[PDB]
């Protein structure tokens, strides 16, 4: 029997060699390769192939998936390929071919009785966003980005407070309790940070065996040589990661003083650009180093028409020390060639908690509309640009907290935090948010129609989001050190608990497809970014896509 | 009024179409929200009117143009879909293609 | 058609059937008004309403159930009373009673 | 003393001989009883009878009732009774005459200083609906219910994924579990259905005894002879119900090959017209048989005039076989003589949620307008046919899924779980939903105004529907295995428990006003169906009450 | 260094001397004093005095408060002062000069590393208010107070059931023990009232024991002399506190014969002015004894233009003789001469929740208008008014139930629920409402923006309103009864548990600011209101303050 | 603005009613929610604009006639009730039988 390649694709999605744009920019992705086998792809529906004795078999719930998401064009770090996805335990089981090994060849991913269904075909899948630039203002941001696609959400804070409006810090021990119990009511994987700046050493050792997964460093808390190498320390001691935001007014000393106190010790610099903060005008400069993993916060992403003045108000002498458009050209391009490492939002204090995904996307098709394919680039697609985009807010993110052992990315192993997106909302809007194996949120119709699928439809929580089942399907980190003291059962904290590690042993390097060290300068007058000498900079967008089509507001 | 959460929900509708009417009337291509809360909103005013479901599956495909729509919309918009209240209760009203 | 309208069937009822009644001439002698409810014992009443109280031991007021009689400063009537049932234990009001009878 | 009917009739509600119009329809209901005595009806208010020493007694909590629901209309399968309602610990005490022995006669129902009291007098009180057919594509489906007057809720699925869109299933015990546990959530009470789709018995024990308390056999995974049959067998070993939604395609067999795969077994036929799945065109047959409990979904009933135009899109060659007037038409009759026991929704999978209660009475309306009284009425007013319609979606229900031990009534012993109307509205919009004893939902307006009356008012969720209240009040039914097993303790499921049993002993005859066993027959070619050959059909509606008057949209 | 005392109050708020309108009304406070040491302020903020080695020090946890309110202007019964209030464990830890004693002087309270900070530098910070009048018609009500800033409620109610309609009675064990559970889900401290009205103290004794700490009798179950005196012989065995609704109708006696029946002992008499409930027309008389701790409920206060017409039909013979311009006129009077002690709301049953705060002001503003200054005013200010007034709804309603010990006002030791206010809007929306040391609902603005900033702001919960945080940070009054039987263990009640105490012993002497016994009698037929024979009145606001300005509808 | 959440109701409220205002202007016969939401609205505007308690009361009954409303909707409004800010705070006004 044969099928024409056009009706293939309406039935059971694109196969290799089919293209596919996302969303409404310029990217185009190629299927890179297809785990099955033409003719036995798995459907679920009326006389379709999921049925007793046909694509599902007879065994045990032991010996089968919990969930199988059929027909699905992954999008990750590794590849873009077609295949489709087991679930077990809340887990990623299996990446290949679903079906029933009694009458069904190449079946890797067995169904039985016990497997749910979710139709993927024409669909690409994702892993859960990761978003390590959180301040924790109020507990409806948690809901914001779910929306968005991201299922992981690092960062401190104790609510509206002074403090937390400025800075990404829980802290000590009570709120850091009280934050750490707030956490099983919110539908995210959370992971909290506590002040850094102290010259005590015994002060961030009680935040980190109180149960933080890191310490932030900020100049309004007082960033200084001081601070930075005693926050630095008890990090090497405790295993965790150190955030910094370094001091803008030069009042102790210039970017080189900061680097210097920093020692060659691994440490994750927020904002590097500079508007966001950082030594004025040069803190961008950090990227260059092997120890240092650089991350952005979203309102300068991408360069556009209105950014700079916007920016001055969101931040009201060195107001335009700090705002220059110089080093905001320049970040993107930095992007796109991977000195930059990570994107995240800076939440209610300079960034947009739920644009971490859609701005990413619109820094590439800006890029690549101005500079063309990249060097690694093979074939007519835009692949690899994408692979390393994507890293930006998935894997790199997990790598930088010592969390990529549970999530970050589609491999076996992982907990099972997927989005599910149509190609022409990609990045947008998604059609299914995954927590844990259980749909978190998703958008909804009304509730009394005869279908899910008449209006109004508006994202709203499912079962996943609900009491107990939400505890099973999140993950709360805790440092190794309040893991061991039992502060799980002291709280008494009902959602899963994992622990971080491999926080000082990461370096640029090990930033996929992210690992570029650029000889990188910024004139002190000028404020120009160059490498290598050649001065790196962008036009501003008129009009961005992945905006007006799809917002009412 | 006693309202009910679906009649609560329909509300939201309603002033999701108000803004899409409003930008219309200023001349502006709609998006893809705007569209589909306009052409919805019409169609629940149509059963209130006593149409049947027949005329409006029809109707509701005259509502807006191509050229009324940014780039893409029309692609974006297979078939809407949204119940109420008929003379003879809640019925399914879906049209497909409704921009051309 | 009106939406849940009675049909009610013309006629009367009669309340509190086959009970021993007496009536009494009540005066209110206070300078505020007093009003009294269907089933408060009335021999517990307040002492501005002066009456027979040896008479109203162990009866209420015999009209609809939840209903009340005012009595204004001055104000002199006759009431019909009705007598308790059930244990015929009086409780409460004044604290008068608090036993059967 | 004397009192003329109609100002007895204002003050404490009709009595004895006056009628009552059920909302905006044509159905008339008469008083048959009344337990009060004349003269010492209870009444709460400033200077009215419940009163310490009045009728209020001076007995300790355990010697007195925890609410009373004075005067109400009671509208159940055994009666039309004028009286008061009793409850305690939770569950009903007692119907009888409220009050206190120490000064009024009579009294059965005992009040005192413990008794909270709900004023009825006027109003319709009726048990709680009860809903088989639920798909879990979403949790705000419950509250929806809820609202409609429907208290219990059984179905099966995971959220918004493929095969709960299509089927009412669990699939497997981490679903199972995950669900259960999400169910402490839900204001109603629950029990899940598996996936009774597969030909080896032991991927179904495991699913009973995970905790389903039912397995739903759907053609979209596999309604086959031997699946059939591999389901009731499990079925008879632990005293689970099978629902079935058969084999549309006529793929393995007709109609008549499923009903002896059945063998004479217990089995509860979904939608049994046929419009929402099953052998075409005569799976409406399935009613003549002995052990077939069957049920409709509700976007047939009743037979309108844009029925047909919009169930074709709903549904989108075996379209046009499936959707046929003529069985459709027929339908109707067939409740309305007792051959279809039972209503459901099928929620969101072709079926409206909140439109269970409301759909039967309309069904009800059009059959008294088109065939006037039926041959079991006596009187000039609709009583047994209001009796034949409630027991449809109240205890048929309960019966069929064996938990009529613990709803489905409003009889002593059972749980509390009462829907109180204002006749206006009956059957539309409720004036209090009483979940256990609590109320759990109900109509509120402004909050801070001085009244609870004041505009806008909309049904908001009451203490009975907040957390550990929530528990004590609602019901999660497993299945005796389960139970035996300790999944409860295990899952740390945190609201009351309550067992089926009784599911295979259950038949056509034991269904309430409902047990007809009509000489049905279907033309294969024009799908006229006959009973006795007799035509079976009826006239579609133009315009029907508990539409337009009532809702906003 | 100098600075203008203009920049300085930009800067750090108002000082020593400086007046400060409330809201739009003309009241004026005058700051008395200042715990500052000029030029040793801490502010927090980039290059700010609260950073490491600076105003922050590097003491352990345990050493340094968990929170800082900076450059508040407390106004309280105690005092009108500036200064810095610190926070531990969740209570008041105590007001005076934040800072490091390593290099700042006068240091009282040590900001470390555990240290979060809130600005309030030209905020006014007052205790949250306490509402002792509250139905429990629905938990929506909670969060209206809450944003009211009120912090604690007490009252009684099983829901939207007549009997809760009409009085504050949570009837019975089974009743009782609900709504315990059921305030684990509302972010606002709790205390429960059961019904009073019996003459079996057994029956009263079990509500107690099963979780009240009060007791309320009501006309509408009887508020007989026999059912008052059984009420408060087990009140003063108990311990708890006794609310009164006298007889309207002068049934069992006139208003002298229920005070004979009290017998001097303590009692909270509800709306002693009469309009929401008493003996018709002189309970008012009741201010005069010094056994009774009098509250006025809300509706009435102040005497306006459209008060008596729409009193008529929140009513609706006895009508007029319970709403009487003459006691509404003469109540405004008796609040600012300290013979009326609180005010209260009476939820939804002649009241309204959310106005407590609002109308106390403006009583306030009323009689500074008409009457002047009052005799304990010193200086050109308002300051005793407003210590007066702020009594009322904060220390006197704690007193008058015995939980003064937790809340109440802004001392050492009492729990931290705190309500910071901007000046413009003061009593009218609030700025941050923190509940136990963690901040539980305020005004949020758009959830994606840049900032917490921009529109829509509205009132929206915080972390402190959530899950185990809100047990965390929430009091749940029990009886000392309650307390030792383990009510609280036994009922699995998540959040923190307080005794009342004291509820027999407190007297009218004890109300701060509030301790007037009048000579004050009613004529029987005028219902003119005379003190020493002086005639009592006030004329009615055509426009208020705190009103249309402030409120969209 | 710092919406409270009684701010907020009162929206749904004010929408309801544009629903009810829209449909009343097509010529329709209004039902029993939009007959209740409209009759709010008007009191509301009327507390807005300064009107008193007595004034409104009386006002509220003039708004809709039993003419332009579905049978039967008249007997299910026996009274409506509806708070707003007046210059002297919120008060309650009560329309007795405001269709007639
Ligand atoms: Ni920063
Ligand atoms: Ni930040
Ligand atoms: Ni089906
Ligand atoms: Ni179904
Ligand atoms: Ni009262
Ligand atoms: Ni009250």
């Amino acid at each position: 029997s044969n099928i024409s390649r056009q009706a293939y694709a309406d039935m059971f999605g694109p196969t290799v060699g089919d293209k596919v744009r996302l969303a409404d920019t310029e990217l185009w992705i190629e299927v890179e390769d297809d785990l099955t086998t033409y003719g036995e792809e798995v459907k679920f529906g009326g006389g379709k192939v999921i049925r007793d004795g046909m694509g599902q078999g007879q065994m045990l719930a032991a010996d089968c998936v919990d969930l199988v998401l059929t027909n699905a064009l992954i999008v990750d770090h590794w590849g873009i390929v077609k295949a489709d996805i087991g679930v077990k335990d809340g887990r990623i089981f299996a990446i290949g071919k679903a079906g029933n090994p009694d009458i069904q060849p190449n079946v890797t991913i067995p169904i039985g009785a016990a497997t749910e269904v979710i139709a993927a075909e024409g669909k690409i899948v994702t892993a859960g966003g990761i978003d390590t630039h959180i301040h924790w203002i109020c507990p409806q941001q948690a809901e914001e980005a779910l929306v968005s696609g991201v299922t992981t959400m690092v960062g401190g804070g104790t609510g509206p407070a002074a403090g937390t409006h400025a800075t990404t810090c829980t802290p000590g021990p009570w709120y850091i309790s009280r934050m750490l119990q707030a956490a099983d009511s919110l539908p995210v994987n959370i992971g909290l940070l506590g002040k850094g700046n102290v010259s005590q050493p015994d002060a961030l050792r009680e935040q980190v065996a109180a149960g933080v997964i890191g310490l932030k460093i900020h100049e309004d808390w007082g960033a200084t040589p001081a601070a930075i190498d005693c926050a630095l320390t008890v990090a090497d001691e405790m295993d965790i990661q150190v955030a910094l935001h370094s001091d803008t007014l030069n009042e102790s000393g210039f970017v080189e003083d900061t680097l210097a106190a920093i020692g060659g010790r691994t440490i994750h610099t927020f904002h590097t650009e500079g508007a966001g903060g950082g030594h004025a005008p040069d803190i961008i400069t950090a990227c260059a180093h092997p120890n240092i993993l650089p991350s952005s916060t979203n309102p300068t992403l991408p360069y556009t028409l209105n950014t700079i003045d916007e920016h001055l108000d969101m931040l009201m002498a060195f107001a335009e020390s700090r705002i220059r458009r110089e080093t905001i050209a320049a970040e993107d391009v930095l992007h796109d060639l991977g000195a930059f490492s990570l994107t995240s939002s800076d939440s209610q204090a300079m960034g947009r908690v739920g644009e971490v995904i859609l701005r990413t996307w619109q820094v590439a098709h800006r890029m690549k509309v101005q500079r063309g394919a990249l060097a690694e680039e093979t074939g007519d697609n835009d692949n690899f640009r994408v692979k390393r985009y994507i890293a930006k807010y998935t894997i790199n993110p997990a790598l930088t907290h010592g969390i990529a052992h549970e999530v970050g990315s589609i491999e076996v192993g992982k907990l099972a935090d997927l989005v599910v997106w149509s190609p022409a909302f990609f990045g947008v809007k998604p059609a299914t948010v995954i927590k844990g194996g259980m749909i978190a949120i998703a958008p909804m119709g009304d509730i009394n129609a005869s279908i899910p699928t008449p209006q109004p439809v508006h994202y709203r929580p499912m079962f996943g989001a609900l009491g107990s089942a939400r505890h099973h399907c999140r993950l709360t980190f805790l440092s190794q050190a309040a893991a061991a003291n039992g502060v799980a059962e002291r709280l008494n904290l009902r959602s899963a608990i994992a622990v971080v590690k491999g926080c000082r042993t990461v370096q640029k390097a090990d930033m996929v497809h992210n690992s570029l060290q650029p000889n990188i300068t910024v004139d002190a007058q000028t404020y120009e970014v160059r490498v290598d000498g050649e001065l790196i900079t962008s036009e501003p967008a008129d009009v961005l896509p992945m905006a007006q089509r799809y917002f009412l507001f | 009024m006693e309202l009910t959460p679906r009649e609560k929900d329909k509300l939201l509708l309603f002033t999701a179409a108000l803004v899409a009417e409003r930008r219309l009337a200023r001349g502006l291509k709609l998006n893809y929200p705007e569209s589909v809360a306009l052409i919805s909103a019409f169609i629940m005013e149509g059963a209130r009117d006593g149409k049947s479901v027949a005329s409006l599956m029809e109707e509701g495909r005259h509502v807006l143009t191509r050229e009324q729509v940014m780039e893409g919309v029309p692609e974006m918009i297979p078939d809407i879909q949204v119940e109420a209240t008929f003379p003879d209760g809640s019925k399914l009203v879906t049209v497909h293609n409704p921009i051309i | 058609m009106i939406p849940g309208e009675y049909h009610v069937k013309p006629g009367q009822i009669a309340l509190n059937t086959g009970r021993a009644t007496c009536r009494v001439v009540v005066e209110n002698h206070g300078d505020r008004p007093i009003q009294v409810g269907s089933h408060y014992h009335f021999a517990e009443v307040n002492p501005a309403l002066k009456f027979d109280r040896q008479q109203a031991a162990g009866y209420r007021l015999n009209i609809p159930a939840g209903t009340a009689v005012r009595f204004e400063p001055g104000q002199k009537r006759e009431v019909e009373l009705v007598a308790f049932a059930g244990h015929r234990a009086v409780f409460g009001f004044r604290g008068e009673v608090m036993g059967p009878l």
